[PDB]
């Protein structure tokens, strides 16, 4: 395992520079993305919105998607 | 959006109906021709492909000749004709008759016009129920009427304003009956019951706006300035909105315990209103004075268990907390316990509208208290006695029995009182 000086024995005289596709206080990091769900899943199309409901009745699906 | 279906049964179901739409049509410039020359109404009404706001209520009954006048008066272009239901017979004073013989055969032609009522609401904020207790058709049909709200909706809210049997003042004589009957239809079905008497609001007729010459069309006018300054918050921008589940869940400790009084203020004629300044901490004084209580009770024999305020005019906060804190610190007024707080204040920037030829004054102030006490106790005793007084001697009972019922009916509804009883000494345990 010579000529390859490995991490574990790498006295602070050796060390590495972090390079740009890294998190670092200099550089700035860009904005990132993420996936967003649909919405609130429902038997019309799905909303984001909750909204009242006429017939309560515990444990029933009623709605009036149409307004 | 913020809709409610109001209902009407019986005659002073339409009675006050005719008041409170009286009012609405006013409140919001709408001619009686249907149409006016968004959402500050839509609460009450809907627009049609043709210009007209027509109203989202029901007038339900079994006598004709109080509809027909609807259907004659000026106010005969606003309803969609389909809602106004009437009957060819009428109950005859008689629970049975309004919940075994003729109540049946109605309730679809009236649950149709509800569901057709119900859809073209998006959201629906709950039913207002404006009873009759100790007729025929308010009684009956109510009782009959409000089980089949439940079966259909469940925990929607149905609101109940029901004039009650009054101690001295009463115009019938099997008015004790009709009345038990329906405590348990109610009592499991309406999910808050404000109560008021025909005499409790004759006397404020007397002292305040000072008209010996009173009868049903006045008391039907005062009704009218309680929704509306009850109802702003549900089409009046205003500081401290409130709607009606935040009315309920903070006013009603018990599912049982849903009875509660209601007090208007200030209620001046035209005149002493120059001789006034009407001060907000003043109107909130006479807002709890017992003489201004729309029942015939008395709040200094039980303790206050909550209380709900709707304020209406040039009002700001600073001053509804400052002279709600006076009265704390009265000592004629009590309150029990396990409440430190006691109080949901409501504001509106809209004031009442007075109505032309109407008896109260044009003010930029006004007070509409609802309080659950356990001083109601009382009003709900008188009817115990004299029920027992009757019941004793099965007067009037073959009528009863003799419309498809027997005789259980009368203990069980009975029975249901004496238990009601002990819960309005129980919740002032104290300890
Ligand atoms: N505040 C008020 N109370 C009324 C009015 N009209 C009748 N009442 C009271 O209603 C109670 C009787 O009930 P009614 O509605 O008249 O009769 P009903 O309940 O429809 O039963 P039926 O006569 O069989 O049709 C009495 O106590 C009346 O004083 C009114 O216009 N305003
Ligand atoms: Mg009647």
């Amino acid at each position: 395992k010579s000529a390859f000086n490995f991490t574990q024995t790498t006295p602070v005289f050796m060390d590495s520079a972090p390079r740009w596709p890294k998190e670092n206080p200099t550089w700035p990091k860009n904005m990132k993305a993420t996936m967003g769900y649909k919405g609130i899943q429902s038997n019309y199309l799905p909303t984001n919105t909750v909204t009242l409901k006429a017939v309560e009745v515990p444990g029933t699906t009623e709605r009036n998607f149409n307004f | 959006m913020r809709e409610v279906i109001s209902i009407h049964i019986g005659q002073a179901g339409i009675q006050v109906g005719n008041a409170c739409w009286e009012l609405y049509c006013l409140e919001h410039g709408i001619q009686p021709d249907g149409q006016m020359p968004d959402d500050a109404f839509n609460t009450f009404f809907s627009e049609t492909g043709a210009g007209k706001h027509v109203p989202r209520c029901i007038f339900l009954d079994l006598e004709p000749t109080v509809v027909d006048e609807v259907r004659t008066g000026t106010y005969r272009q606003l309803f969609h004709p389909e809602q106004l239901i009437s009957g060819k017979e009428d109950a005859a004073n008689n629970f049975a008759r309004g919940h075994y013989t003729i109540g049946k055969e109605i309730v679809d032609l009236a649950l149709d016009r509800i569901r057709k009522l119900a859809d073209n609401c998006t959201g629906l904020q709950g039913f207002l129920v404006f009873n009759a207790v100790g007729g025929g058709t308010g009684s009956g049909l109510g009782s009959l009427l409000l089980e089949r709200l439940s079966v259909d909706y469940g925990k929607k809210s149905k609101l109940g304003f029901t004039v009650y049997p009054s101690p001295q003042v009463s115009t019938a004589v099997v008015e004790p009956y009709n009345s038990v009957l329906s405590t348990h239809s109610l009592l499991e079905h309406t999910d808050v019951a404000v109560m008021l008497d025909n005499e409790a609001i004759y006397d404020i007729c007397r002292r305040s706006l000072d008209i010996e010459r009173p009868t049903y069309t006045n008391l039907n006018r005062l009704i009218a300035q309680v929704i509306s300054s009850l109802t702003a918050s549900l089409r009046f921008d205003g500081a401290l909105n409130v709607d009606i589940t935040e009315f309920q869940t903070n006013l009603v400790p018990y599912p049982r315990i849903h009875f509660m009084l209601s007090s208007y203020a200030p209620i001046i004629s035209a005149e002493k209103a120059y001789h006034e300044q009407l001060s907000v901490a003043e109107i909130t004084n006479a807002a709890f004075e017992p003489a201004s209580m729309m029942v015939k009770c008395d709040p200094r024999h039980g303790k206050y268990m909550a209380c709900c305020l709707m304020y209406r005019g040039d009002v700001v906060p600073k001053d509804v907390n400052a002279s709600v804190a006076t009265i704390k610190t009265k000592r004629t007024i009590q309150f029990v316990d396990w409440c430190p707080t006691g109080f949901k204040c409501g504001i509106n920037y809209q004031p009442p509208t007075v109505v032309p030829g109407g008896d109260l004054a044009k003010v930029q102030r006004a007070v509409c208290m609802i309080s659950n006490s356990t001083a109601i106790g009382e009003i709900f005793s008188r009817l115990d006695h004299k029920f027992d007084l009757m019941y004793a001697k099965r007067a009037f009972v073959h009528w009863y029995v003799g419309e498809g019922m027997e005789e259980g009916e009368f203990s069980e509804a009975r029975e249901d009182l004496a238990a009601l009883e002990k819960d309005f000494e129980e919740v002032g345990a104290e300890s």
